[PDB]
């Protein structure tokens, strides 16, 4: 079989697994909470979801390690609350990818980041069986 | 003995070494420790016999901080192990550990970015990184090398790397390879939407040539380069690490020629000291182990030097080979890179042993997947993500790795052709 | 075995290695040689058992010339001994010799000046050179270091040198030492009328700092600098050697950390390979032996690597450890430097063993002469000149060294206080 | 004229927490505050270059945040990047990085860095078209007591 | 004769020359060879008479490798043919061939990219390259020159080139031409989707000006430049080739003033020696022949120097003028460029003679197509592709070239107006 290079976009962690269900998202959020970390939600439409070099035109010397759309837009006690917020974000922005992020409150660093929602309207991604043709 | 002072209390600024030495018969251990030790004099303050080996002692030496040049791994190695392995009074001598006082650590820049800055720059969290060594090792043209890089990266791999002996040869000059690899990296980035990279080998004959190759990598905008620090030298490595910090480049470190110094148990320098010297000199990644069949070497020793090269504060643990408490005073950590034959069903073991802050390298070049390079990379990525997800759910990977692999294979056609 | 080809005839451009390997029991020697060997493939073309050692063989490997980067000792060592000492199938492995084909040799600059250009620049002919290591090793201020240098050089010594661990410390910064040593060198030159020099240590943390120290030495007009190539690295050494050729500076090379790689007979890289790598990378002098009591190590082995690092054409001689004929195609030779406890009555032996093309180093700092540093230097110079004159007359030094020393002492008051 | 903002005061925020935040999280906070409608954000006065957040990582992440907020809102945005450093060479290098990123404005502590360093930075900013925000750290040590010291108005004129 | 040694066996590192000499009557051939030959002495080791010419001999001279400066074609030509064509004892003298030992070859960088790297960079495989010389030769403004370049490239030509005498004149300054040609190249690339190029003439009065023109070409991002090596000089050429390797630029070489040295059979230097000197100095393309009517010159001689400038290993073949076996030890090959009146029906002959690794140049400026420059370029491209396809099918081009051309013309309206 051949890995398809057409409409096969991916979003880093857990993006190569089948779309996670509510129970799986809940278990991941519980894992984040268990470690002592804070979960939050990021979202972006299809125009600002993938990495790009749009602003590299303004730079000189080098553009090493600079990529656009690394930041998404921010949307935290347990899995159920984060799941409710996931549904709320889905209703508010149906054409936007949702990403669950984790933040270590002591080190003040991001420790987690996995996609939990892919807009049905957008078709820039494949499915577990359509990834190979 | 003016140089054996068992009542001496080491200062907070002393550099401490733990030597495993076997003196010649008739030489008392105190005399041998005094010799190794011999205001600016190194002194043996502690000697303990090794329980299990005949005529084997651990000698603890304290060096004043004024003895060394600030921020110079070269000087540190010249002072500590310059001419001490040639003493006739010692049948065998092995440096086991070093204690770098914070006062000395603060004089070093350290790794250019570290693990957390690397994760933030690459926007990859919660999982180990994946890499492949482009194979065949040599003979491939820059165009074909770039084609292989693009094929492996588009599958889902986060990194690819040049072979350790690929610097600049008649078959493939370095600038052609850099250009074709840059095109491949950018194509794979556009196709998958994830940030990709390739460990471009900057190891060269002269520091000027090495800096020129780093400069070309910086001008292409590519993320990361590679260096052979034990063959290029600490002086060349430190220059490259300073350059990478200045210009925002990641630095992968390969430990070529390491077994010539850290293989024999009785003679040489233990890899943990070389790992601490690398972290001081600078490196974002450091090839730290081989997985032939399984992770080779005592697990505790591996865990010890992985913690020594990763954490900020490592307490003394003789079980794992930590002879001294090591405070890193906020020096950036180095990401360990486990390479070799990482088979798909062996991923759960390595994910359990290393965790998320490591790079698993398929130095075998994969190619074992009947479909191609890209599906093989996808299978590996699927397996790693499935193992990580299972571990996050509370599963015991060492007991359910096969079950997790099978369950992932049930829905992954690419992994199905890999699991067979 | 695709990699064991006993009928293969090595090409005139192949790089040849002679490995002394002890395979694990049950592993045939042919299989082990095939593994070490494994168009661009290294191949084992010859295996000979070691007569005198059990399960010990010499494996001859042929590498194509296209495998290596032109003028890069770093790449050569990465390719040959990068990851081969870590093979589990080998109980022990030792690289004994290398054959550098002329085609490869011509891609290297080599030593900046060589022996003959050194003699012409220093205007010293027909005798060995003399040097001292300023002692105490550390703690001395730049002013006092310069005073010691001037006192030792005015006596008749041709060179002095910084201690191997003296680079730049709180007690003595490097630029102060360079300035005071320059004043001392010029004072001793004016006083004696002979050209003097001091091995200024340029070994530093970064290549930039090392080049800055070399630049300061060039701006002072002093003749020679020093480098630690096994700790600084081949990349740093090659940069320094290119700089020294460009700016007309001599380069003394110290082999710090050598015993960590060339001490054990079963594992490591023999010093002769490190000496050939140094000659390729560049160095006018290379500390080549210690004289504790007497010249240590098998004489034939020492003579072998001295000839390998000095002569232009060395024929294969297994008695002296030459496993391959080495053609240097007019590459400048490196002057061997024998250091350690060179006592006055031991000068005839070393003059006989080394001849005129060597530097005898009093690394003990002398100080054994009751009168002072300067008369001790004079005594040494008188002894060396008397031994050379006796050898030129047809005397057998190994049999009449004591007679020659006594006869010189009969007229030398300085040597009289030294001979006691 | 450069910022195309007329008829109103400008608005700025100091990214908080003061210290401990990673360059990524600092950039995230900058982007979140700027996208709301703020014209400027600024580094904390004591944020120059620390083990927790090196200066070049912060400059890069802040540049990405500034450009994202500009694209989202359509208004020109900026962040007072702290160029205050130990040596004039390091300070000019940080200003040079800001110039190479195309970001609008940098910051300096003139009473702690010194007038000599400030004048060099101001000449550089005029030469390269960069705005310069000045923070008066250590001012109360000289302009607080009514009987002794130098009144702030003299420091403002200087 | 101390310089005629018929029993001498040339070394593997000797530089060998084969001189065709006609001595004055009364001078024996041995004496004349001894004179040309006259540890560092050149020696005549072989003399063979020419069967077919009266008083004509081939003299073989062996020069030691130590005689020449590493990587210097200038020195090689100064040593070999500096002052030997002015000997009164020789009626005529002609250097026929040179043997460059691998040891010497390794000291040269060679062509910046070579044939295979060129093909990979341009992404063109399996066919010869096509070029045109913009005509009229002179008088055209930079704007009109660019217009002609764009019109010829959009038709399907891979390259265009400046006239040999077009460097920088009042009618067309060089920077205006570079800018307009860059615009034309980019327009043609966007229109056709194939990578295009134009041989920009960097030949200038001073090396500084030549490097400035190369720098402008590099700043425009254009692929290739041109140089006149026999008029600019080997020193200027070697500088340009090093620059092109450093900055990733292709280098086309034009052999202006060649007939002044390689035309007469009795006196001068044969073009094959100039081609080997160019390959050593550096050049990706080398104008190698003219096709006035048909490929001019003995086919075997042309094939010989084409193989000498293309292949890695050329065995001695006196039938094709190869007097010595030439090992290139992986030096990049040079692409031969056949220029002149390449008419459409003459394409099969040149495709058969040269193969795919050559550039056919329409130095006549085409313009013979009644429709325009672009359709004429298309006709040429169609003819070349049809001939290549026929050759790949097993057709005999020398016998079916007309049939293939007619068959291609049956479906190509552009070729129909060209075939008439």
């Amino acid at each position: 079989q051949v890995w398809t290079p057409l409409n096969n976009k991916f979003f880093e962690t857990f993006s190569y697994l089948p779309p996670m269900t509510d129970a799986e998202i809940s278990r991941q959020v519980d894992y984040i909470v268990s470690n002592g970390w804070t979960p939050c939600l990021e979202f972006a439409g299809a125009e600002s979801a993938y990495t790009s070099n749009e602003n590299c035109v303004r730079m000189q010397n080098t553009t090493c390690l600079y990529y656009d759309n690394r930041y998404w837009t921010m949307w935290c006690t347990d899995g159920g609350q984060v799941l409710r917020e996931v549904q709320a974000c889905r209703r508010a922005f149906p054409d936007a990818y949702i990403r669950v992020v984790g933040f270590d409150p002591v080190r003040q660093v991001q420790v987690s980041g996995f996609l939990v929602n892919r807009p049905a309207s957008v078709r820039d991604y494949q499915g577990p069986s359509t990834r190979s043709v | 003995l003016t140089y054996y002072t068992p009542d001496y209390q080491p200062k907070d600024t002393d550099i401490l070494a733990a030597f495993r030495m076997t003196p010649q018969p008739g030489v008392p251990p105190e005399e041998a420790g005094a010799a190794v030790a011999a205001r600016y004099k190194g002194r043996c303050y502690d000697i303990e016999p090794v329980p299990g080996e005949e005529n084997q002692y651990i000698a603890y030496i304290a060096y004043p901080l004024d003895l060394f040049e600030e921020g110079s791994v070269t000087n540190l190695f010249t002072s500590i192990v310059g001419n001490v392995f040639g003493f006739k009074a010692l049948r065998a001598l092995r440096l086991e550990d070093l204690r770098i006082p914070p006062a000395y650590v603060k004089t070093f820049q350290g790794p250019p970015h570290g693990i957390q800055v690397e994760r933030d720059k690459l926007n990859k969290y919660g999982r180990g990184l994946l890499g492949c060594t482009i194979k065949p090792k040599l003979g491939l043209s820059a165009k074909n090398y770039g084609r292989a890089v693009y094929e492996c990266l588009r599958g889902g791999l986060d990194f690819t790397k040049d072979d350790e002996n690929v610097n600049s040869q008649p078959f493939m000059r370095w600038r052609d390879r850099f250009l074709f690899v840059a095109e491949a990296i950018y194509k794979s980035q556009a196709e998958t939407g994830e940030i990709k990279g390739h460990y471009l080998n900057a190891t060269a004959a002269t520091a000027e040539e090495m800096l020129k190759r780093a400069e070309c990598a910086k001008d292409l905008g590519v993320p990361i380069i590679m260096h052979d620090y034990l063959t290029g030298g600490f002086t060349a490595n430190t220059s490259l690490a300073h350059y990478c910090r200045d210009n925002g480049l990641l630095l992968h470190i390969h430990r070529a020629m390491h077994a010539v110094i850290d293989r024999q148990r009785n003679h040489g320098i233990h890899f943990r000291v070389l790992a601490k010297a690398l972290r001081l000199s600078g490196g974002d990644h450091l090839h730290s182990g081989t997985v032939v069949g399984k992770l080779e070497g005592e697990r505790e020793v591996t865990l010890g030097f992985v913690d020594l090269m990763r954490d900020d504060y490592i307490e003394k643990d003789r079980s794992r080979g930590i002879y001294f408490t090591q405070d890193w005073v906020s020096l950036p950590g180095t990401m360990p890179v486990a390479s070799g034959g990482i088979h798909v069903w062996h991923m759960p073991a390595l994910v359990e042993i290393f965790g998320d802050d490591a790079c698993l390298q398929f130095g075998g070049g994969t190619l074992g997947h009947p479909w191609g390079n890209a599906p093989g990379a996808a299978a590996n990525r699927v397996a790693l993500e499935a193992c990580t997800q299972a571990r996050n759910e509370g599963r015991d990977l060492a007991r359910e790795g096969g079950d997790v692999i099978r369950a992932a294979c049930k829905w992954s056609p690419e992994l199905a052709a890999a699991c067979e």
